[PDB]
């Protein structure tokens, strides 16, 4: 009966001529403002409330006289730490590879339009939209702060060997992290350091987070160290989008590579031993579906992982 | 009777019980007179309750949601241990029954076959059973068994200890105010109280009632009642299962709380409400047969909303999200369905809970002796001897051949005699 | 009567992906030579 | 269970995007 | 009993083991009594 089915949906199912008939049922009810707002409350910081908006007077091309952010810096971004930008944001060029302390940062925003630079003081504009609240917050660097998400995946498999089928596509997992600021799970990954790239990055806070191998436990196996370069050798960039993280300002805004490693026989993924450390609490495998309930915006990242591998969501 | 003035506490090194008076014990047990106290008072609010037509008298203890567990769970065994001497018997299974309390309205056919597999399951492990409190719904039908259970026994009778929230209970007011010792306070079921209107059952041997200064709202004790059982659990060295039979939104708060705490549970799919809902996402989430590949979320969703009535989507999602954080673990659940699966299977369903654990490994295969199930222990062994892991197999091999001699299992006997367990290696479990 | 929430979720589902398959002449016994009927034909295909 | 393995290699296995992490 | 309708059920399971009685039918008569048909709440078919 198993077969039966497979063969069948393998044989029924494999902007011109498309036409919408959702306005007959609804109405007036369609896709309006769809623009993300974050929180009033910014996180950790001792209660400073955002001003608020609407969601239909977010994007910059929309005219709002009766705009008044309010200016925040968190305590231990303005401690000046080695992550963290210099308060005063000029001589800082963005939209280009810029070398701070002989080190490269990428500063680059994927908005077509670009990062504008304010006159009066010098620093940088979202593009993304307004969020209410203008300063560096929690953020540590002027711009564009780049993060590295790692998607470790593999195909959700039953005790006999079959992989798990819902709506005639193959069901994925994914490794997730439970965060140590807001207890809501999350892709594993993080802020981008100085002078590295992705490639380092998403792999260092996949083995700092979902692991906990950075100075935390033990020493891996020469077959373990093995098995993870095998399985992180083959990784594809599957989206480069704008985080709807809640500490984005109007002068910091978070923009995520997220980089996918699948693991097609399922080897390789069987032998990580999943423990929480670092910025993580505890680390497990989850079924990738439309209804999770993910930190920032990891549930379109996790829709994009879905859309090239052609899994269930 | 005479009141006692002095207790037997167990020690926290478990080596041993130091006697103590019943005022000094009693002090770590808070009760809050107001919502907004927080730090509380001493409750004073613990004895004896007497029911009409019971010849024995249940225990009852209001606490505070942030007392310990293993401060009531020292109470339970030094009221076992005074009543019974030290050497009362000790579970080997902590059953926890939940459900719905006043919506469970079930066909009379999967009722009795409910009640076989818990009145067995019972009867073979010698199970405490811990359900809600009060004399309404699966509490009072799980009474009823334990009422029935309550005659054949001679000496020990396994308690059926009851956790409620105060403040719902109608002889609450007539309990905490008085003297500290109250032997043998009448509860009055029919009593007229115009606040509360939901008694205690009858048929249960002790009460909590955790108290967190609310009048008229439940859910409080879900927490506190799966840490109880866990902690029980650790204490014991006995697994401890949930089981879930139909069920409103506290029933998925408690599976929640359960899951949370590494407790397995048992989900009864076919009994419909809560149950389905769970069940559902399990059979989603985990199952790999041909007829649940139409399942979807939106299904679930659809099922969620036609059963909790969250009436906003916000409640809705962390409903769903609730439901499905119950299911990630799929060990933790075992679903057993009441309509196509057998009538002796439920049984099955319980060990393959309590196999489902990651420690008790001498337990587990006691359990298994105590349930009749020789293939599961033959499995497990073969698995066990296949995956190296001698030193454990060869610690808790006596102690099995032990128990398989105490308790008249010769199939087992023989069984654990060929898996390398000296027969002149024996040791008794005290000392001479 | 008026459709439950997941009803008009579902009809919704099943009218957002259509595909017009044909735009043709009515043979229409109801056609004239000053007027006639010409279709456009939309295709909702329930795949599941 | 032999050809169950032979369908579901069939459908899952059927420069530009691709990094190499194992630097980390 | 797995899709509801427990009004149907009660109100024709009297009349069916009745019939059961009647026709000397015994594997219908502990089929249908199982199924919560009360022994004592039976009703003739005629008025006396
Ligand atoms: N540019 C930076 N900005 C802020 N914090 C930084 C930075 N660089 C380093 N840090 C340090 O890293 C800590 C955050 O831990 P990470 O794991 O590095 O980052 P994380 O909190 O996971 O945030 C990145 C996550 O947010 C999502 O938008 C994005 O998809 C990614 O998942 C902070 O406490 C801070 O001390
Ligand atoms: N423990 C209870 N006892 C009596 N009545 C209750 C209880 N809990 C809730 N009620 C009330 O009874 C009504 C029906 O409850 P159900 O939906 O049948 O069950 P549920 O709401 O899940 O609560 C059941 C309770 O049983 C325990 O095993 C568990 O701790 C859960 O709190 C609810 O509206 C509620 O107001
Ligand atoms: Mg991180
Ligand atoms: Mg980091
Ligand atoms: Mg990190």
């Amino acid at each position: 009966i198993s077969f039966r089915f497979s063969l069948d949906q393998q044989a029924t199912k494999i902007p011109i001529n498309r036409l919408n008939s959702a306005v007959a049922v609804h109405g007036h009810t369609a896709e309006a403002a769809e623009w993300y707002v974050p929180p009033e409350e910014y996180p950790k910081s001792g209660g400073v409330k955002r001003y608020l908006i609407d969601a239909s007077m977010v994007p910059l091309s929309i005219m709002c006289p009766s705009y008044d952010p309010v200016e925040y810096t968190h305590p231990s971004v303005a401690a000046q730490p080695v992550w963290a930008d210099p308060a005063d944001p000029r001589k800082i060029k963005f939209n280009v590879k810029d070398e701070v302390n002989g080190k490269v940062v990428d500063r680059t925003s994927c908005h077509p339009s670009g990062i504008s630079i304010d006159s009066n003081t010098g620093r940088p504009i979202n593009p993304w939209g307004r969020t209410g609240m203008t300063g560096r917050g929690l953020l540590g660097k002027w711009g564009v702060n780049q993060a590295a998400d790692t998607v470790v995946t593999r195909w959700k498999r039953s005790p006999d060997g079959s992989i798990l089928e819902r709506d005639g596509k193959k069901v994925l997992e994914f490794v997730a992290i439970q965060r140590q600021d807001n207890k809501m799970w999350a892709i594993p990954g993080g802020f981008v350091d100085n002078g590295e790239d992705v490639a380092l990055t998403s792999g260092r806070e996949f083995m700092e987070e979902a692991l906990g191998m950075g100075t935390s436990a033990d020493l891996m196996s020469a077959e373990s160290k093995d098995s993870l370069a095998a399985l992180f050798s083959s990784g594809t960039i599957v989206a480069r989008i704008y985080c709807e993280d809640p500490r984005n300002t109007d002068n910091a805004w978070v923009e995520t590579t997220c980089v996918n490693f699948h693991d097609e026989s399922g080897r390789h993924a069987a032998r990580l031993k999943l423990q929480g450390g670092d910025d993580a609490e505890h680390a497990r495998w989850m079924m990738v579906h439309g209804g999770l309930n993910l930190f920032a915006s990891h549930r379109t990242l996790l829709q994009h992982v879905t859309s090239a591998l052609n899994a269930y969501f | 009777s005479v009141a006692a003035k002095t207790l037997l506490i167990e020690n926290e090194d478990g080596k041993g019980s130091t006697r103590m008076e019943v005022q000094d014990f009693m002090k770590r047990f808070h009760m809050h007179a107001s919502e907004d106290d927080k730090t509380g008072s001493p409750s004073t609010a613990w004895g004896t309750l007497r029911f009409p037509t019971k010849e024995a008298t249940a225990p009852y203890l209001r606490l505070s949601v942030n007392d310990d567990p293993e401060d009531a769970l020292l109470f339970v065994k030094a009221m076992l241990a005074q009543k019974y001497g030290e050497t009362y018997d000790r579970p080997s299974l902590i059953l926890s029954v939940t459900g719905g309390a006043r919506n469970f309205t079930l066909p009379p056919r999967l009722e009795t076959a409910i009640a076989k597999g818990l009145r067995l399951a019972a009867q073979r492990t010698n199970a405490w059973v811990v359900t809600g409190g009060t004399n309404t719904g699966v509490m009072k039908l799980t009474g009823q068994i334990m009422e029935a259970l309550s005659k054949t026994q001679s000496h020990f009778i396994p308690p059926t200890i009851g956790i409620a929230t105060y403040g719902v209970i109608i002889g609450g007011d007539d309990m905490t105010r008085g003297e500290p010792p109250k032997i043998g306070l009448e509860y009055e079921m029919h009593k007229k109280d115009p606040p509360k209107t939901t008694p205690l059952d009858d048929n249960h041997n002790l009460f909590l009632l955790v108290d967190d200064g609310s009048t008229n709202k439940f859910g409080k004790e879900i927490k506190f009642r799966a840490a109880f059982e866990n902690a029980a659990g650790q204490a014991f060295a006995a697994p401890v299962v949930t089981i879930v039979v139909q069920g409103g939104p506290g029933t998925l708060g408690t599976a929640l709380q359960a899951v949370r705490q590494g407790t397995p549970i048992v989900v009864v799919d076919g009994s419909g409400l809560a149950a389905d809902v769970l069940a559902y996402a399990y059979n989603f989430m985990h199952n790999p047969l041909t007829r649940f590949k139409s399942y979807t979320i939106d299904d679930l969703r659809q099922k969620v909303a036609q059963t909790f009535n969250p009436k906003s989507s916000q409640q809705l999602t962390n409903l769903l999200d609730s439901a499905l954080e119950c299911v990630q673990d799929p060990n933790l659940v075992v679903v057993y369905s009441l309509q196509e699966s057998g009538i002796d299977e439920f049984d099955d369903c319980i060990l393959k809970a309590i196999f489902s654990s990651q420690g008790k490994l001498g337990n587990k295969l006691k359990q298994a002796m105590y349930f009749d199930q020789l293939d599961v222990a033959k499995r497990a062994l073969s698995e066990a001897s296949k995956n190296g892991q001698h030193n454990e197999i060869a610690a808790c091999i006596n102690d099995n051949l032990m128990a398989a001699m105490m308790h008249n299992k010769p199939h087992f006997v023989e069984l654990y005699l060929g898996f390398d367990a000296k027969i002149y290696e024996l040791k008794p479990s005290e000392e001479v």
